[PDB]
């Protein structure tokens, strides 16, 4: 009917009158701030912290927990739902971390949603503007379809490396950040495929199938060590912090940043490719976003922990060395790719310049943070040994 | 058939318009129509309820005929009557700037519209004319706007005062 | 040069091929099952499209909340009892949403097929959204409601009471501790399909009836995401059905999961609905039978028969124990009102008539007891009376089930009255049913949760409350109350003067 | 290498330099004034930031409408009379919003300073927003309300009635036809600053009082954009103050614009508010005095004194004519009810008391008239009676002001009773006041609008209504009604039974 | 108070009961579709159409109008508020136009808002990723600051050309499309300045003042004929359709597309500039969006009008010839910019091929639609004379 059969207490005269009659004269407490007991990281408490901090029901035996007692149900054997035993790092409070971008679910999906629609519009304008006409065929059919495509498996593997951390994270603030770091990685993998699919629609014989790019990743030489390093960071690491730290503060900070920015991004324009850079722009914006979160957790919180600062720095310096070697090996193999480039595309002076930018940025943003004295010249040299 | 949007008067004019097959005849009929049925200086108010619509239909015919008869340069710079639009525009503005009062000015502006409204004069020149003629007309009309008592303003306009109440 | 683009489906078509073979490519979690590596998912989503469809929902929801609803003072014009109920409903659900994140992360790790991992992943992100949505409900009522206490600090004030322990069992630990598949059954096959999905919709119903338009706005939005989670639970079964282990373990993990979930929701949901409201939507007895027997036990489970899934062998037992369950529990919740983070009310005349009409015999038992406590002054601070005292006086011990953490009183209950007490290696254990007893006997190390009587033993009531911050802004008035009126609120001192000291009831068998 | 960006103000700092000099860089519109080339604007906006701030408002607005408000059945639970009032209020405002787009496009062309052009541009975009918002209100009530007719086709059914003509004068032609500056005065300095801004806020109050939460949601959002337009109006005066022409023409253009706007809103707004509602917020008499005399005529205008701006010389006349104006008009609107696109109601008992209480003498005049029409059966379809007949029987001709289009009946009115009839070049003209008379005498060619009597002369009423689609979807029942009840709705045949034929009242004069 | 003083009919028991009692048993009409009388362009009436079509109060004497009678108040002299006399084009109905993208105000600001926030994230990621390091100093300070900068005045001029149209458009659908075309042009002009302001922040010594680009625009040679054309299109055209048509279907389709896409976007990548292409990408998307609307109005609605097709095509051919000459002059002068590039940047063959792309696209998307007999080699030959 026009009015419906259900009566609602906010609008129904009879029911509302009863409600109004039961209401107190004024609120029974003047403290109308949810999460008022949370220690703000900034001037005043933020919506991000109020809605996130302490959502995880940890008891006091897990640094920072406000609850008490053991878990109600544990794993067969006795393993606790969540416990200090799932990671080497120690802290005075697992709820200290703060995403500098203060991302809770709403802002997160709002930003990615805008990017999706912006992306849809870009592709539509790109295709209508016939800009594909300026892209080099070789670069398109060889370096974008095969090698850029193969890199999607790298990002995908790094995404999956976050699975255990999503289950084991010891606090809400750390779980949310971790989840978002991983989600952005599979997004990039999906964007790599999206571009291959776009080309398939506007370039007659172009095949979007992942067969070619997959064979390159699984049986190629360029990404052999890269794949091995990814297979390790993901399935051989059972420590959620080692996984997150080693992926973002070691491997992706070096290999990832080189392949994305120093190779495809830097060289794409020279081949009339404004398409690939559009997506790499997103991957880089994402890398930078996740970086601020990664730095705050491992350096600002754990690295500079008022009680375990020295201990954690020792563990992270340890992991750095442990994974710097497979990462170096990953770069070396990738070097072989430069030999497949058309003569004159790039030289060794450029390769060396790009390699130093990555390593230097790494030392400036990660290495120096935990006192991991690294030799820039030794690194660039070891990687450079992979060229023709 | 005496409707608001559709009626015998409108039908009769549509038939009349369908028979204007040369630019000169059509443009002349349009100018005559404007003298006879538009502005408060119109020759009669008999077509008050339909002249606006009928004028638009006559305009349509003159436009299509002019586009077919004129070469590209003339379509842009000549009036439907073959006059040089710029000359007409400049000449009319000259007269306007020489007007001695608001009474002379209103006659000039209004007459210009009745004679050169598109599709007679190209739109570009016509609206440039609106810009200049309108400015002067207002400058003269709005100076000491309330000084003349209504009793006297009625005489100046030349209305026949039929009834007054207070 | 026609305008062209690419959608989610066109990209998702190749998602299954993203995963590649290699030695250590296997789950890191102990499990008795093997999820098929060719398992597919129902929805063809990619990260970017997922964000957009959820962003659209957020827009409507927050738009309604910040604008029209706030202009209508929707946060205030709600029945006092419901304002209190939402402190429990929203925060307790929040932990279920929160642990579900970790649970699906665990399932994402278990799944080997890229599409199955993707299905779980979508839920990982959805549960994060639901965590924040439930948080926002308490946040909104704290900011604009008639009583912020509890809404503003439930995350810590909930640790004071016994009801929270049982919530953690079904909504936290049951979701993440155990075989991945057992967790999946607790969360998706049972939890979500049988209880949470229906519960969330019902809550919007009771909320509307009681003047609350804030909850419907948020919960109805949460509800639009559940279809993907239902699919995940269903596909969990499909992915292990072709495995030998399945025929030998599935129905056992399922039954244990069903009993686990129903053990808490049967009494608790009925209690929150019928006793946490003024206006009623429907008797819990009718609701329960439809949800559990008809909808879930019949239709939902029935469709999984082809996969070897059978009705929980404990179903009939669950129905037997259900009838008076919620009524029996409210007696305990009210008797221990000082341990909550919300204000409780005794049934008014209209409500008692409603209870008797829908539950013949209700008045002669519960009704007379409530009137007895009220005439004695349980609502008045100067009375010096807390119903807990009545239980001691009439020798009615209150126990906590070692497995479910659900409080039970065998000597007074109209429902189940069985009690099993065991001693093992110097520790006493109390159980309220044969299913939970088995779980503990077969898996002693999975259940060592200390109960409130054990932790608070020898402690004076006001001390526990003071220590766990069970106070309002003034630092003197209790968050919890035995009535929902604005005057004569109990203070920490009113409790202290009672000199109530906790004792471990099990020691009486010594 | 730290995250940096650029904001609107940083880019806006250089916007003034965007324009450059060249011989023909000048406005294309006739004007007596010269807007200073260095004129600045108040808000430092650029396209991107403008879109963001408006997009945020839309989110909240549409979210409330599509979600909570729809769930509450807000489109229905509104008083019948108010549902009708909004057909007129929203669609009439819509045309003002629409023409304001063209008006500010014209002002953008007039301004030579880039910043001033930019200020006008922002308004161009806002008025497009407002056009779509008003459209949405009608769209929403048509989709979810108690009577869609009118709300669903006002863009064409509004053409049947006389009130629409006057609306086009103040909200359409007044906004775009004339010296750009004269247009700015009608739109911004008078229209928005004196009437629309206050009107928009007032409507949200009357709407809320009558159960309408849809309009407040949209109008309150529209209101947030008005600050920029007020500034545009103020800057128009500043931009021309240092030019000699200003001292000669400004106050004349301002007085004409004031009388123009006031002539329509004084009677129409008061009519819509008091006669188009059940619950009253405030008597129009006090509202008008505060808006026009205090707020606008005093505060707002006073601030412009430094620029040569004076209080309109016709202000005193406006006040004297204002007292009974809206009451005088409703008598005409109801008598001509068959020509509207909305349903009207006679004042009820409780309302007549309110009217008499607030306007002593109301009953002895209007009250008795309505009581007589009621007795004649003006609400019943079988009466064969329409108030218009009463005007005929009592020799009370209804004229239409040639300039403002406002209908007036000088022989019956309690307010202004002046009438001036002139013959000029074969045409008759009727004026209701000395300001409108001067306008026509001095500018005959600006005011040739044919009135309904001139256009409908010799036409039978039912034929006009049918021709202009004044029927409901059943193709027989009239959209307009003499009562707001759900039964006994008049049909085209009932109006045809009557045999009412229009005649031009001025033809009686020799 | 907690409840406030104002009582609302929707929630106040007493008032709501009064309201509910007065309600009919059901709606007084079952046609709940606003704008149901509007002829749908597509299968079903769209929200875009319902909220827009017929908002303009035109009487029947302006083709397609539903009202009757003269305007209530006209200009001194008699000019009508809106009238047929403001444009040479004729049609059976001015309300036939439909923006293929169906943009009313909400969808429009929503998309531009997404683009604004996406832009901010990009600049932050770009600055944090230090990508500026790869930009050639000469290209940055000479071609971006001076020549790309000068182009903002071109777009600003085209924006302003829309002012009279905003006032004179003969229908709602055309006014809205027209307003959006103009608004996107000023947005582009502001994005050019935004880029310069951004560079001033991350590049020491970079002056964001418009003095240099403005001196180039107003007194340089490269843009001399471009500026002369813009000044004419903007201030010498008093016909709102001649303005929109000539701007979008002649000048911007030829000169605009060449400068933005064939010069700056095509060459920026060759100098390590990924910044300018980010903004040009928005300009091109906007261009393609406007194209759809421009084509619907001038070709689908007017050029193909059932009664005035022949007439309107004759007029548009006239306008094309009128403005093609000044447009060729603009391109010819712009050819002078190529001589300032570092030797080896590009050559006559690339320049010619790119000119042909712009000319061929124009012939296909615009000229051919009205049977304008464009001679592609004669047009390119005339432009190439400007090469120094
Ligand atoms: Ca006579
Ligand atoms: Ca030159
Ligand atoms: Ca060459
Ligand atoms: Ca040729
Ligand atoms: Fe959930
Ligand atoms: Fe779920
Ligand atoms: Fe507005
Ligand atoms: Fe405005």
């Amino acid at each position: 009917s026009m009015l419906g059969e259900r009566r609602r207490g906010l609008t129904d005269p009879e029911m509302a009158a009863v409600i109004l009659k039961a209401l107190p004269e004024a609120p029974l407490d003047g403290n109308n701030k949810m999460g008022y007991f949370v220690t703000p990281r900034w001037k005043r408490l933020t919506e991000y912290e109020a809605l996130t901090v302490y959502a995880q029901p940890n008891a006091d035996w897990i640094a920072g927990g406000l609850d008490w007692g053991d878990w109600t149900q544990k794993f067969h054997g006795g393993r606790p739902s969540w416990g200090n035993e799932t990671t080497e790092l120690r802290t005075v409070d697992w709820f200290k971390h703060r995403d500098p971008l203060r991302r809770w679910h709403a802002p997160y999906v709002k930003d990615k949603a805008e990017e999706w629609r912006y992306t849809d519009r870009f592709l539509q304008g790109y295709s209508a503007d016939g800009q594909i006409r300026a892209m080099n065929p070789t670069w398109r059919d060889e370096f974008i379809n095969r090698y850029w495509g193969a890199f999607l498996f790298n990002e995908y593997g790094l995404f999956n490396a976050h699975s255990q951390g999503a289950r084991e994270a010891l606090s809400d603030v750390t779980r949310v950040s971790l989840a978002f770091w991983g989600f952005d990685k599979i997004d990039i993998a999906q964007m790599i495929q999206l571009e291959r699919g776009f080309l398939a629609k506007i370039v007659p014989g172009f095949d979007e199938s992942t067969a070619v790019p997959k064979a390159e990743w699984t049986n190629g030489e360029v990404y052999k060590s890269a794949r091995l390093a990814v297979e390790g960071l993901w399935q051989e690491v059972f420590d959620w912090n080692e996984s997150a730290f080693s992926v973002h503060a070691v491997y992706d900070a070096l290999f990832g940043q080189f392949v994305r920015r120093e190779f495809f991004q830097r060289l794409a324009p020279r081949f009339g490719d404004n398409l690939t850079p559009f997506f790499i722009n997103q991957a880089q914006t994402y890398f930078q976003i996740a970086k601020q979160g990664v730095q705050d957790l491992y350096y600002n919180c754990l690295g500079d922990d008022p009680e375990f600062s020295d201990y954690n720095r020792t563990v992270m310096r340890n992991w750095t060395g442990k994974w710097l070697e497979p990462t170096i090996a990953a770069l070396r193999d990738f070097m072989g790719l430069f030999a497949k480039l058309p003569a004159g595309t790039t030289d060794k002076e450029e390769i060396t310049a790009s390699l130093y930018r990555v390593v230097d940025d790494w030392i400036e943003d990660y290495a120096s943070r935990i006192d991991f004295k690294a030799d820039r010249d030794q690194i660039v040299k070891a990687v450079l040994a992979g060229l023709k | 058939k005496l409707g608001i949007h559709s009626n015998d008067t409108r039908d009769a004019w549509v038939n009349k318009i369908a028979q204007l097959n040369t630019l000169e005849k059509a443009a002349e009929m349009l100018k005559q129509f404007r003298m006879d049925h538009t502005t408060p200086f119109r020759n009669s108010y008999e077509l008050d309820n339909d002249y606006l619509w009928i004028e638009a239909k006559l305009e349509e015919k003159v436009a299509v005929l002019k586009a077919r008869a004129f070469n590209e340069v003339d379509f842009r710079h000549k009036t439907a009557f073959g006059e040089d639009a710029k000359s007409v525009l400049d000449g009319t503005v000259a007269k306007m700037n020489a007007a001695k009062d608001k009474w002379e000015a209103e006659k000039i502006h209004i007459g210009f519209r009745q004679a050169y409204k598109p599709p007679i004069m190209p739109v570009n020149y016509f609206l440039d004319g609106e810009r200049q003629l309108g400015t002067r007309l207002m400058e003269l009309r709005n100076l000491n706007y309330y000084d003349t008592p209504l009793e006297e303003l009625r005489k100046q306009r030349g209305v026949r005062v039929v009834h007054l109440q207070s | 040069r026609a305008p062209t683009s690419v959608n989610a489906q066109e990209v998702h078509r190749w998602l299954q091929s993203f995963n590649w073979d290699f030695k250590n490519n296997r789950t890191k979690y102990a499990t008795k099952y093997k999820m098929a590596n060719e398992t597919k998912e129902q929805f063809k989503l990619i990260a970017k499209e997922y964000a957009r469809m959820e962003a659209v929902k957020d827009e409507r929801q927050f738009g309604s909340l910040q604008d029209a609803l706030t202009r209508l003072n929707a946060g205030v014009r709600v029945h006092p009892k419901w304002n209190e109920t939402m402190k429990v409903v929203s925060n307790f659900l929040e932990v279920g949403e929160y642990n579900a994140i970790a649970a699906t992360g665990m399932l994402w790790d278990s799944a080997q097929a890229a599409e199955q991992k993707n299905g779980y992943l979508a839920q990982v992100l959805d549960e994060i959204r639901h965590t924040h949505q439930c948080a926002y409900v308490n946040y909104y009522f704290a900011k604009n409601g008639q009583d912020p206490a509890g809404h503003n600090d439930a995350r810590r004030t909930r640790t004071i009471g016994p009801l929270w322990k049982g919530m953690k069992r079904v909504f936290s630990d049951g979701f993440i501790s155990g075989d991945a598949v057992e967790c999946s059954l607790n969360l998706q096959l049972v939890g979500e399909a049988c209880f949470t999905n229906p519960l969330i919709v019902a809550v919007t119903e009771w909320a509307a009836a009681n003047g609350d338009e804030i909850t419907p706005t948020v919960f109805l939005s949460i509800e639009t995401d559940e279809l993907r989670h239902m699919a995940n639970g269903y596909q969990t079964v499909v992915s292990i059905a072709n495995d030998p282990a399945s025929a030998k373990y599935l129905n056992t993990d399922l039954n244990n999961a069903f009993w686990t979930q129903q053990k808490y929701f049967t009494p608790v949901l009925g209690m929150l609905f019928e006793y946490g409201s003024k206006f009623k939507v429907e008797p819990w007895v009718k609701t329960w039978d439809r949800w559990v027997y008809e909808d879930w036990g019949g239709i939902w489970i029935g469709r999984l028969g082809k996969y070897g899934v059978e009705s929980p062998r404990s179903l009939k037992d669950a129905k037997q124990d259900a009838y008076w369950a919620h009524h029996d529990l409210y007696l305990l919740a009210y008797a221990l009102w000082p341990t909550g983070f919300f204000r409780l009310a005794l049934p008014d005349q209209e409500e008692m008539e409603w209870f008797e009409a829908n539950y013949p015999g209700w008045y002669d038992h519960y009704g007379k007891i409530y009137e007895e406590w009220r005439a004695r002054g349980c609502e008045d601070p100067s009375s010096g009376f807390i119903p807990l005292m009545w239980f001691i006086e009439n020798n009615h011990p209150i126990y906590i089930d070692r497995v479910s953490q659900v409080p039970f009183c065998p000597s007074l209950a109209k429902g189940a009255s069985t009690l099993r007490v065991h001693e093992y290696n110097g520790e006493m254990h109390t159980f309220s049913d044969q299913w939970g007893e088995r779980m503990w006997l077969a898996e002693p190390e999975r259940y060592e949760c200390q109960n409130i009587f054990e932790q608070y033993e020898g402690r004076e009531l006001s001390e526990v409350i003071a220590e766990l911050h069970g106070l309002r802004s003034d630092g003197k008035t209790l968050i919890a109350q035995p009535h929902v009126r604005g005057d004569k609120l109990w203070t920490l001192d009113d409790i202290k003067r009672l000199n109530c000291v906790f004792k471990n009831p099990v020691k009486a068998f010594n």
